[PDB]
């Protein structure tokens, strides 16, 4: 009667103090694994720059592949510690850990630096990889760390904060899951998982911004004769590019288009560019011109899918033209869609 | 002197792939739990008298995160595309997601089609659950249709609750990697 109810009362609690372990270890396990990251590594490298040098790793290499791994360490040295401090001596029932996440949560955003760089990292290390003495230095570190050939190699270990990361939230909603309704911990467990899923949030959009920034660095860096200000000081992404037809002051060209959210830019597609022209979309009006129209604008020209453009601040106009209509939808929508947004 | 395969799991949130990828490594779990944390797990293997070592990598948790998992993407010799045969949003999401993500991150890299949670078939509670939908769960017949159409290698049915078909399911894979 009674003793069914028990039975699964007992059986809950099993199952919550399997959640608490899981944290627990698999936080024991990741902060090893970023100590033998430092030690096995780092330790080796600085105990004499001479050999790393000469058998071909840079400071500069050695920089861009750890990136802030080691303040990531030393943030879950003390997370870790606050863990094992909170699960006192072992994970009991009415231990309660949500408020140890919330007390960590703006400690995290150290990840958002790493991240972001990973991605250039292991771009890098598969080029030292290539050079024979650096994979064979990077293989014996591994050797004289204890650890095999077959063993799980560098780039997994660079790899697992960004899958850690991400394995907090489960674990939150497994212990929320197993947490009663009026147990004291339950609200802080609710809050702490919407915490640490904003981190994620946070970490991924930056990586995300950071790549469109670079977007348009590299856009830049392919496109000869470029005036004004830098696209990076004044623009933050690029948001469509095609093929127009651009008459011009009598002038018929074939041009390469690029709206970034700021301003306008036209290119000769032959670096892969050469920059045309710019005008900044505040000073920018765009107005839709019938298809079967033939103006001065024009020269006379009939036209199909076309539209005249107005930089106010030169007082000057031209005309654009598509091939589909498709084409002239898009850059319209996305000229409004920008316009719309510059405003809020 | 014995080569190293990648093999990368992804497919949607609650497949259980961690499940999979956990039962697959190791036993002796009291079963009642489901651990939610899968470490990246080196496995030797036999193929044709030949020793292998099997890199296995799970993904779960960076569902929502797109910007965030193609990091994991590089250097893999082995994708692992998994569906619950069950749920036909994790169908549909093969072919709506993963497999254009994979393949436009890494297009000459092979990857499984892996059907999971096949125990749950002849479940009548979920049997109940879909057909309120009006739905109904996935037949190998049309898995393999899908994975015929999107070049997947071959499609392979497992369960990590029963271990039928489990391990083939993962030496298809090494194999598959190790095409010339």
């Amino acid at each position: 009667g009674e003793f069914a109810a028990a039975r699964e009362s007992e059986r809950q609690l099993r199952l919550r103090l399997c959640v608490l372990n899981e944290i627990l270890g698999t936080e024991r396990d990741y902060v090893g694994t970023l100590r033998f990251l430092q030690s096995a590594f780092l330790h080796r490298i600085r105990q004499n720059v001479a050999d790393s040098v000469e058998k071909g790793l840079t400071e500069e290499n050695v920089k861009v592949l750890f990136s802030n791994i080691e303040d990531i360490l030393e943030v879950h040295k003390d997370f870790l510690a606050a863990l094992e401090y909170c699960l006192h001596p072992e994970p009991q029932s009415q231990h309660e850990l949500g408020n140890v996440f919330l007390k960590f949560k703006d400690k995290f955003c150290v990840y958002e630096e790493y991240c972001s760089n990973h991605e250039k990292a292991l771009r890098l290390l598969v080029e030292l990889n290539k050079i024979p003495t650096v994979r064979a230095f990077l293989l014996s570190c591994m050797l004289l760390g204890g650890r095999k050939t077959t063993d799980i190699p560098l780039e997994g270990y660079l790899l697992s904060p960004i899958q850690r990361i991400c394995k907090y939230p489960l674990l939150l909603k497994e212990l929320a899951k197993r947490t009663p309704g009026k147990h004291p911990d339950h609200p802080a467990v609710q809050s702490a998982l919407q915490a640490m899923k904003t981190v994620c949030s946070n970490i991924n959009e930056t990586k995300r911004q950071m790549e469109k920034l670079e977007a348009l660095e590299q856009l830049q860096s392919h496109i000869e004769g470029w005036e004004g200000s830098n696209l990076t000081d004044i623009c933050t992404q690029l948001l469509l590019q095609g093929t127009l037809l651009k008459i011009s002051a009598g002038n018929i060209q074939e041009r390469a288009f690029f709206l970034f959210d700021n301003l306008l830019v036209y290119c000769k597609r032959k670096s892969l560019y050469i920059f045309r022209g710019r005008i900044n979309t505040e000073v920018m009006e765009v107005e839709n011109v019938e298809d079967g129209t033939a103006d001065y604008h024009s020269n006379g020209y009939t036209v199909t899918n076309g539209w005249k453009i107005h930089n106010t601040a030169k007082n000057k106009w031209f005309v654009c033209m598509a091939k589909t209509a498709e084409e002239k939808q898009k850059w319209l929508d996305a000229i409004i869609r920008e316009r719309e947004q510059r405003e809020s | 002197f014995m080569q190293t395969i990648k093999c990368v799991v992804v497919g949607d949130g609650a497949v259980g792939k961690t499940c999979l990828l956990i039962s697959y490594t190791t036993n002796k779990f009291p079963s009642e739990y489901v651990p939610t944390v899968f470490d990246n797990y080196a496995v030797t293997v036999m193929i044709g008298g030949e020793p292998y070592t099997l890199g296995l990598f799970d993904t779960a948790g960076q569902e929502d995160y797109d910007r965030l998992r193609p990091l994991s993407y590089p250097q893999t010799d082995v994708f692992l595309v998994c569906f619950s045969v069950v749920s036909p949003s994790s169908f549909e999401n093969v072919k709506e997601k993963w497999v254009p993500e994979i393949t436009h991150h890494c297009p000459k890299t092979p990857f499984l089609l892996v059907g999971t949670q096949i125990d749950l078939r002849d479940d009548p509670s979920t049997i109940e659950k879909l057909a309120k939908n009006k739905q109904k769960p996935i037949t190998p017949e049309t898995a393999e249709k899908l994975a015929r159409d999107l070049k997947a290698v071959k499609y392979v049915e497992c369960s990590a609750l029963t271990q039928k078909g489990l391990k083939n399911v993962f030496d298809e894979a090494i194999l598959a990697a190790l095409e010339p």
